């Protein structure tokens, strides 16, 4: 699978897990940041490495990181 | 909460779009939602399906298509009542989305942080100092 | 075809110069050329473009010279666009340059 | 003379080379009537023709085994004039549109808006720039030496490593 | 620092390390980056705007 | 399930990529699963014995294939008008006129004529018959065995060396130098005076009779009395005629210079000479480091004292040691830009200065040797910084380099980059222009206004050395100066007469378009620099990729974000130097042998006047001399440059194939290749056959490499096409 | 669009015989000729392709004037066969002729 980390410098904005088309992320509760909440990667055996989710990340540098390793049937993204 | 086979499926003519012997043989996943109409959607694996009023059901070979699937019918029809699920071969079926009855962009108690670095991006290790070592980058 | 098509009909554009078809021996070596030029931007990536540019930006940084509307490579698309644009334009007009000096000398 | 090479006013490759060069035009000459605009556009390149070859041989240029003139770049004086002057003059206009280039961007950052400035260039102002480049080598030097060329590293942003 | 100054960054992975821009807010909360920085250029992700913490941001 | 052992990422991919993907990270023992650094020493180890073996195999079967199917017997008696056979041929595709074609060479079966010298090398040191040709196989066969067995032997438990045996910086120098550089040049020189130029001078000398018959007629005499000078007397009479007893001496030192009159070869009394002292040079060098009896140097202690006082280098070269040490990447780059510099003056010094006797007049051996060499260079070159990446997103720990060169280097990185940037756009501004200028002047019906600019500092440098056509009696040309006049009793009389024939290629005559062509390799080598150097320093961060170095060498992109990451990473700068490097090697060899076969012919004038512009390369160079290559085969028959002539279109479609895997992207191919797995499943009788692995396109760094690969592999298959069968077809 | 791989999978199909069965016949013959078999070649001498139907088509446009285009008194074109038109010694249009080369190109 793929390796997704979320560093602790996630301002809360939702949109990686907004942007991710496999759900693979989602948001728990914090508060080092204003919103109150991080993303988190909970499924990266669903990950594809699309990156939609390091697209979508407004920090300056990417809060969420996505690493492309070894490949599944998921991660291949193959409907065969 | 467990699929209930029998609900009816979207009318459609079928496609070569749809899915091939890998699901039959090692996984199949299924979407269902609630229609207030009798509409025409655009089915991801191709062309145009319509959904029956009621409730619908459909079987796709990726996860990625029932909620590519989800998304336009969250988007054009309003339908916020999406449930996804996998299925193995052996018959078990398992509920993927959302995974605790509240969307993933919004905050659920209860929810545990997986994956999650206490420092920044920058404070990771150089991979000459882990190397020959079990010992991770991130700090 | 290489010999008897190619290489036999290229003498007239090649042995043009100082005639009056000497502009398209010119053309055909500029053609060559521009086709060639389209590789750089056909094999290569925007990742590499843009990280030789900052070096770029550094130098002009560091002599106050960097300009307010900052340096890009260019896009994904725009790359594809380029290297195609000047294959074509490349190909084509060494084609053009071939066919033109070859048939005015003999036909 | 230098490197083995012969003056081309005494080169005879370099008096075949006109003469090929004259007798390649007259027999183009040689198929039109006295007066046509053919025969007055060949003669006037026969006249062009023997021009330069006559410059070329009282110039001091070198010419090859080939009748070719070959430029000697060493740095001697005798031979300042193929690159060591036009290479002067060509310093002088590149530091002068460098100079002028370099001022206009600086004036641009204190605008109202700095990139509209740059795809809409204040003609006035550009115009002021572009006629102060005529002393660029002490304006430059001195911009340098008070502290207003180079900025320093710690203001310049640089990769990680 | 406080609102409104002009500050160079010394995050190395910023894409305005060493670069200056004006604090916008600061956080009293307990957040880890509580210093709001708006700069002139944008990032290479069209972003000017970025979070920072005391000990990455000095005053010039 | 279990091809990829060393990789369970890979051994666990259900596609086609497991297949690919194992294959070529197969000797990448580093990232290999479970490695320690005791095993990937120890793995190096063996198999550095197993590749020892295999250049003895190649060799030894060189040997054989001529002992057993050439004619170096015949081609020994009369070298200059036999031509060289490497092995026969056995091809049941062929017609009856190819197996006529092919039937030269002197001999009744279907031959290849030998391109690599092997004659002219095996001739030189002493072989004379095809049974001493098969004792030499015989000899490597017996060695390949011996590193085979030795490779196996130092696998096993005892015999496994420790890390502290592998990192022995000093007692490994001191044998490398002395006795694997320094007494094996010893023990050439005295292969060279026992048997080489015993053999020269038509007096067999072998294992049979060598301990009876003496170098020297004094012999071993004037050795242990001082009067070493007596050893070059009576030097071979230029009427030697090589192989034979007329016209021989008795010297074996000599300092002559020059080139045996009849052989065109430098003497085999300098070369041994030569290994003499090199031998003797090398071995005193290999007593420098300290081992185990207190004399010597410690490496770590002279790294870490040259910090210059004034402080411009930092910390200079502490902690230098301890990074090279434990950098196998940092090792490997040193020794393949060392090996690259050296395989390039190989080339150089070999067309120059050749050693083998009637080698320079095959005209397509000097050729091929040349181009060869230079190739290998260039990929030398390319694998040294492409390691020195490696390294530093690997192997480089900056808190081990605090202030270092090292760390130096990355702290102005940008100023190293830029400045390669503005000298690579400098030189191409202007040399790609003068050209331009030339061309368009030159279409115009007006050569004289070209910008024709003499190269006077390569020729004054050639009347340094003693070349008489310039006119600039400086050193060397001078009569009367110090240079000269220290060298006159040795090597300059037979130097002078070497460099002032204008019948070798001892500095060449030179004029405009030789510096045109020198600079654009000088803008093709500081491009190719700019790329590699780029791929480096950029390796570990960027601003685009901060963390780069978390990610690898070689990995596809970050994604479309950011404005775009394709090719970012360092991997994808050796992908984009490798056809600088391409195209550099082949300026060097374009110009190399045209400028030779101009020579040739006897018309370098042809070369002089045509290569200051670019249509003087194409229709003088490559058009004109297309032609009995691409006539090695026609409707009118076929003749033995037919092999050329279809390796020639062969190396077209490699070439052109390598652009699908550049240019269209994986996508586009992934999308195809779901409707082929669909239609399989779908047709009846045909989908009884399944797959076990589900088809996939290529990986994005997957079809670089195979697109690089084919690009690669064309240009260097029409190239030697062209190199060979132009220079066979034309003799000339 | 609910059967595009059944057509994109028989079009990729239709295009790798084509590749092979047209550009393949070049490298057969490429080989052969260098191999010396010029009887094993695809060649009007050797192995003959003929394009028979495009021949048959030229036969018929010749034969149409006064046959099933009774009015006309020329062919549409000379190409398809009938004499060589010279204008200033020069050839106007004269018969283009199919042959195995001919067959190939246009598989091509
Ligand atoms: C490759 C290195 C190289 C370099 C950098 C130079 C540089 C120079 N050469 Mg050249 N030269 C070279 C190699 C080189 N040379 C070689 C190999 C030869 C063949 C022997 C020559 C032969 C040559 C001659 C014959 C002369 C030069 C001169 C000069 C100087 C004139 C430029 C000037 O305006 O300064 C001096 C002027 C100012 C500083 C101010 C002027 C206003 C300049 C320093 C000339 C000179 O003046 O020598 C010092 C001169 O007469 N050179
Ligand atoms: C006048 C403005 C200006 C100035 C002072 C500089 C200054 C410099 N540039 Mg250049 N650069 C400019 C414009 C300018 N740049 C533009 C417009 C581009 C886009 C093509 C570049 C692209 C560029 C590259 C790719 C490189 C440099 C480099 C450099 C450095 C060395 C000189 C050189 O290589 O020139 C080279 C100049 C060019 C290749 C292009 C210049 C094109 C024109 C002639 C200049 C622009 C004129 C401009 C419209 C001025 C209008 C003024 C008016 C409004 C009043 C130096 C820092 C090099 C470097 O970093 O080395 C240390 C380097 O590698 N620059
Ligand atoms: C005197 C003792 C001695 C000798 C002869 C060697 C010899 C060798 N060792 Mg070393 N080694 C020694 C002691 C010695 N070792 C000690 C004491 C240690 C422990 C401290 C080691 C530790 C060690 C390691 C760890 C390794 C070696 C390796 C090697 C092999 C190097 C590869 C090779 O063939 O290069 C041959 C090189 C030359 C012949 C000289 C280089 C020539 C240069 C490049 C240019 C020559 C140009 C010249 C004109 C050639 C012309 C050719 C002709 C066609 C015209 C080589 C056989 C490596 C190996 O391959 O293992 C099997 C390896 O991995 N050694
Ligand atoms: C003595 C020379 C030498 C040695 C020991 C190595 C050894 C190595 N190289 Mg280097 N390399 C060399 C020359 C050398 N290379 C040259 C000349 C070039 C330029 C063409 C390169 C370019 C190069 C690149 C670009 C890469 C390597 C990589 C590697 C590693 C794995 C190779 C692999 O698995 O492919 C084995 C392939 C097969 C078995 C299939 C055939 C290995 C450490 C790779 C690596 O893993 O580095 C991180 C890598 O990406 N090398
Ligand atoms: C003929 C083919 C060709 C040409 C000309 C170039 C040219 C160049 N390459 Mg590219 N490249 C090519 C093929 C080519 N490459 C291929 C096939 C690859 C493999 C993918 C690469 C990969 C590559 C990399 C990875 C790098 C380069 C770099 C460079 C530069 C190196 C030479 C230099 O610095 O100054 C030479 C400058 C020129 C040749 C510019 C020509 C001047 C122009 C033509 C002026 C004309 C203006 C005219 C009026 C325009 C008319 C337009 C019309 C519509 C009006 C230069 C821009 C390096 C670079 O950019 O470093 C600075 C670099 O890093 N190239
Ligand atoms: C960075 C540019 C550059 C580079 C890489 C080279 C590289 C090379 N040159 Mg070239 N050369 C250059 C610039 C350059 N040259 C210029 C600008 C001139 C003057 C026209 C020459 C004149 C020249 C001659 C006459 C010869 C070479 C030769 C060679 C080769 C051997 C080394 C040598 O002589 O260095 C030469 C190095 C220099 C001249 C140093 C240049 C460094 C400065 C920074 C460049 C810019 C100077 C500037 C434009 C002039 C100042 C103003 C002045 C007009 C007042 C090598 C391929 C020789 C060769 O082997 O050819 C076959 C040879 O005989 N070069
Ligand atoms: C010479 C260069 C070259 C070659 C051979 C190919 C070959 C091919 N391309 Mg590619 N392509 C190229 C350049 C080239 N392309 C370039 C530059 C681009 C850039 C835009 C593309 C972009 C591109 C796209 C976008 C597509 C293709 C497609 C195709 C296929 C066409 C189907 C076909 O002919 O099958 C027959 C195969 C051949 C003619 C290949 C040569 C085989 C000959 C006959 C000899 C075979 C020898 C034999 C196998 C030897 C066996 C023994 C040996 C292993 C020892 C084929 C695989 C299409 C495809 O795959 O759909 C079918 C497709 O969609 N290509
Ligand atoms: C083949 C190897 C190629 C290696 C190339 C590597 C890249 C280049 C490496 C750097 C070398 C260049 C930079 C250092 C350049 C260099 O040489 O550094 C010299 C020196 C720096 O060296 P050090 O740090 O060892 O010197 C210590 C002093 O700074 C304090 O003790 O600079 C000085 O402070 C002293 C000035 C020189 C002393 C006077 C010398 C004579 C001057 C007058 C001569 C006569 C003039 C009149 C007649 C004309
Ligand atoms: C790439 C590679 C992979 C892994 C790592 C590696 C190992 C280091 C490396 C090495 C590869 C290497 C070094 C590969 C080396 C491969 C070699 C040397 C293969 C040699 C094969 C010779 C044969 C089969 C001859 C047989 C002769 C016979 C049977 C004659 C017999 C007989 C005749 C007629 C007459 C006598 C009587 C009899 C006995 C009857
Ligand atoms: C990328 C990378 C990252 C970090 C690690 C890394 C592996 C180290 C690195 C790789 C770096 C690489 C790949 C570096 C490659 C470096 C190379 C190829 C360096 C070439 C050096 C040649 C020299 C100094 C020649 C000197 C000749 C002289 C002085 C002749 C003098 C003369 C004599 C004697 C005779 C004639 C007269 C004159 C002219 C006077
Ligand atoms: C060279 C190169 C660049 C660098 C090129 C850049 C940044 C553009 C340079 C163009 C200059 C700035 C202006 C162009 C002016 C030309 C001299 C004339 C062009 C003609 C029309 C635009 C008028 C990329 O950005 C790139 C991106 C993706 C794939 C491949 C490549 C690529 O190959
Ligand atoms: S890479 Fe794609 S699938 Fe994976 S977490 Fe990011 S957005 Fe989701
Ligand atoms: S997009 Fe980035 S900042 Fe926003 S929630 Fe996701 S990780 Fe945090």
């Amino acid at each position: 699978s793929h390796s997704v980390k979320v560093y602790d410098t996630c301002i809360g904005c939702t949109q990686c897990v907004r942007a991710c088309p496999c759900d693979v992320l989602e948001m728990v509760s914090w508060d080092g940041c204003k919103a109150g909440q991080i993303a988190s990667a909970p499924r990266t055996e669903d990950c594809i490495g699309c990156k939609r989710c390091e697209t979508a990340c407004p920090t300056d540098f990417l809060s969420v990181r996505v690493y492309l390793g070894g490949e599944t049937t998921r991660s291949m993204g193959l409907a065969y | 909460e467990t699929l209930n086979l029998q609900i009816p499926s979207p009318t459609f003519e079928g496609s070569t779009g749809g899915w091939l012997r890998a699901a039959e043989v090692e996984e199949k996943y299924a979407i269902t939602w609630t229609s207030p109409k009798e509409q025409v959607f655009e089915m991801p694996t191709g062309g145009a399906a319509i959904m029956r009023q009621g409730e619908n059901l459909l079987y796709l070979a990726r996860k990625e298509q029932c909620l590519a699937l989800a998304t336009q019918v969250k988007n054009s029809f309003k339908i916020t009542d999406y449930k996804v699920y996998r299925i193995f071969p052996s018959g078990e079926v398992q509920y993927l989305h959302p995974k605790d009855g509240v969307f993933p962009e919004k905050v659920n108690a209860g929810r545990v942080g997986v994956g999650n670095v206490s420092h920044s991006i920058g404070k990771n290790l150089n991979p000459a100092q882990i190397k020959f070592t079990s010992k991770s980058f991130n700090g | 075809w290489l010999r008897d098509f190619l290489w036999a009909q290229a003498s007239q554009v090649i042995q043009s110069y100082g005639s009056a078809l000497s502009a398209y021996g010119l053309i055909f070596l500029g053609a060559h050329f521009i086709w060639a030029f389209s590789l750089m931007f056909l094999f290569s990536g925007r990742g590499y473009w843009q990280e030789l540019i900052e070096s770029i930006v550094w130098a002009h940084n560091k002599l106050n010279v960097a300009p307010a509307i900052q340096p890009r490579a260019l896009s994904i698309t725009q790359g594809r666009a380029v290297g195609l644009a000047h294959y074509l334009l490349g190909g084509i007009g060494t084609t053009w340059a071939f066919f033109l000096a070859r048939i005015i000398s003999v036909g | 003379d230098v490197a083995g090479l012969t003056p081309c006013g005494e080169s005879k490759e370099f008096a075949r080379r006109l003469d090929g060069s004259v007798k390649k035009l007259q027999t183009r000459l040689s198929k039109y009537e006295a007066g046509t605009p053919p025969a007055l556009a060949l003669q006037k390149q026969i006249d062009k023709t023997k021009n330069r070859f006559d410059r070329y041989g009282k110039a001091g240029l070198l010419c090859g085994t080939d009748g070719l003139p070959h430029l000697i770049t060493d740095g001697r004086w005798t031979h300042s004039g193929e690159f060591v002057i036009p290479g002067l003059l060509f310093l002088y206009v590149a530091g002068w549109i460098g100079w002028v280039g370099r001022s206009y961007v600086l004036f641009a950052r204190t605008a109202d808006k700095p990139t509209e400035k740059e795809i809409i260039i204040d003609v006035p102002v550009a115009l002021s720039f572009v006629s102060t480049g005529f002393i660029w080598p002490f304006s430059a030097f001195k911009e340098f030496t008070s502290g207003n060329l180079i900025v320093p590293a710690d203001e310049i942003t640089v990769s990680p490593r | 620092v406080k609102r409104g100054s002009k500050v160079r960054i010394l995050r190395k992975e910023s894409y305005w390390y060493q670069d200056i821009g004006t604090v916008a807010t600061i956080d009293t909360s307990g957040i880890r980056y509580p210093v709001v920085v708006r700069f002139e250029k944008v990032s290479y992700s069209g972003v000017n705007t970025n979070n920072f913490s005391l000990d990455e941001v000095v005053e010039v | 399930t279990k091809f990829p052992k060393f990789s369970q990422a890979l051994a666990q991919d259900p596609a086609t990529r497991r297949i690919w993907y194992g294959l070529a990270t197969a000797h990448d023992l580093e990232s290999h699963d479970g490695m320690t650094e005791e095993n990937l020493y120890q793995k190096i180890f063996a198999s550095h014995f197993g590749h020892l073996a295999v250049i003895f195999l190649w060799t030894s079967g060189n040997l054989f294939h001529v002992a057993w199917q050439g004619n170096f017997e015949q081609w020994v008696l009369n070298p200059l008008k036999v031509k060289p056979i490497a092995h026969a041929i056995w091809d049941p595709h062929f017609g009856q006129p190819a197996v006529k074609a092919f039937t030269k060479g002197g001999v009744s079966y279907p031959v290849n004529i030998a391109t690599s010298g092997v004659y002219h090398w095996w001739y030189t040191i002493g072989m004379r018959s095809n049974t001493d040709l098969y004792a030499g196989s015989l000899f490597l066969l017996f060695l390949a065995g011996v590193f085979l067995f030795a490779g196996w032997l130092h696998l096993q438990p005892k015999f496994r060396p420790g890390l502290s045996w592998f990192k022995n910086n000093e007692s490994r120098l001191n044998h490398h130098l002395s006795g694997l550089f320094g007494f094996s040049s010893l023990a050439w020189s005295a292969h060279l005076i026992h048997v080489a130029i015993p053999e020269a001078r038509g007096q067999h000398v072998c294992w049979d009779n060598f301990t009876k018959v003496a170098p020297h007629p004094a012999g071993l005499q004037p050795f242990f009395t001082g009067n070493w000078g007596a050893y070059a007397a009576s030097p071979d009479t230029t009427n030697h005629i090589f192989g034979t007893s007329e016209g021989a001496g008795t010297a074996i030192l000599t300092f002559l210079g020059g080139f045996h009159p009849q052989t065109q070869a430098l003497w085999l009394t300098d070369i041994a000479h030569h290994h003499l002292a090199i031998g003797v040079v090398f071995i005193f060098a290999g007593h420098m480091y300290r081992t185990n009896w207190g004399i010597g140097h410690s490496l770590k202690e002279i790294l870490d004292a040259h910090r210059p006082p004034g402080g411009r280098l930092g910390a200079g070269h502490k902690g230098i040691f301890e990074t090279l040490t434990n950098s196998l990447h940092f090792q490997l780059g040193l020794a393949l830009a060392s090996l690259g510099v050296i395989t390039s003056l190989v080339a150089q010094h070999m067309y120059a200065l050749p050693s083998y006797a009637f080698i320079a007049k095959d005209y397509v051996t000097q050729s091929a040797l040349y181009t060869h060499h230079q190739y290998i260079a260039g990929f030398l070159m390319v694998g040294a910084f492409a390691h020195g990446a490696i390294f530093f997103v690997r192997d480089y720990d900056p808190e081990q380099n605090k202030n270092n060169v090292l760390a130096r280097i990355l702290d102005h990185k940008e100023a190293i980059i830029s400045h390669l940037s503005w000298v690579s756009l400098f030189l191409g501004f202007h040399t790609l222009g003068i050209y331009v200028h030339n061309d368009v002047v030159v279409a115009f019906g007006t050569p004289e206004k070209q910008i024709l600019v003499e190269p006077v500092f390569a020729q004054w440098i050639q009347a340094s050395s003693g070349k008489a056509l310039y006119g600039f009696d400086v050193l060397l040309s001078s009569t009367n100066s110090v240079a000269a006049n220290a060298s006159s009793n040795i090597w300059l009389p037979g130097w002078l007469e070497a460099i002032n024939s204008g019948k070798n290629s001892l500095f060449l005559p030179i004029g405009p378009g030789d510096f045109l062509i020198h600079h654009a390799i000088a803008l093709a080598l500081h491009t190719t620099t700019l790329i590699l150097v780029k791929g480096a320093l950029d390796a570990r961060g960027s601003k685009l990729m901060p963390d780069k170095k978390d990610f690898g060498y070689a990995f596809p992109c970050d994604g479309p974000g950011r404005g775009g990451t394709c090719d970012i990473s360092a991997w994808d700068a050796f992908y984009l130097s490798m056809f600088w490097m391409l195209n550099t090697i082949g300026w060097v060899t374009f110009y190399w042998h045209w400028k030779h076969i101009t020579i040739w012919q006897g018309n370098a004038g042809q070369f002089n006047e045509s290569s200051t512009y670019i249509m003087g390369w194409l229709r003088d160079y490559l058009w004109l001399n297309s032609s009995p290559l691409i006539n090695g085969y026609n409707p009118f028959g076929m003749n033995s440059l037919s092999v050329w002539s279809w390796m020639f279109l062969f190396g077209h479609l490699i070439w052109a194939t390598g652009f699908m895997f550049l240019i269209s992207w994986r996508g586009y191919w992934q999308e195809l290749i779901e409707t082929l797995v669909w239609a399989h499943e779908r047709t009846p009788l045909a989908n009884l056959v399944r797959w076990k692995d589900k088809p996939v396109a290529l990986s994005i760094v997957q079809a670089r490499l195979v697109g690089l690969i084919h690009f690669t592999a064309g240009y260097i298959f029409t190239y030697a096409a062209f190199v060979i069968a132009s220079t066979t077809g034309k003799f000339g | 669009i609910r059967h595009r791989d059944a057509i994109i999978s028989h079009l990729n199909w239709i295009c790798i015989f084509l590749g092979f069965h047209s550009f393949g016949l070049y490298i057969h013959n490429d080989t052969m000729r260098a191999l010396g078999r010029t009887q094993d070649m695809f060649s009007d001498t050797a192995i003959q392709l003929k394009p028979v139907f495009a021949q048959w088509v030229q036969s018929i446009h010749t034969l149409a004037p006064g046959n099933t285009t009774p009015n006309a008194l020329a062919t549409a074109s000379y190409a398809f066969g009938g004499d060589v038109v010279a204008v200033g010694n020069k050839v106007a249009m004269m018969p283009i002729s199919l042959g195995t080369a001919d067959f190939m190109v246009h598989h091509i």
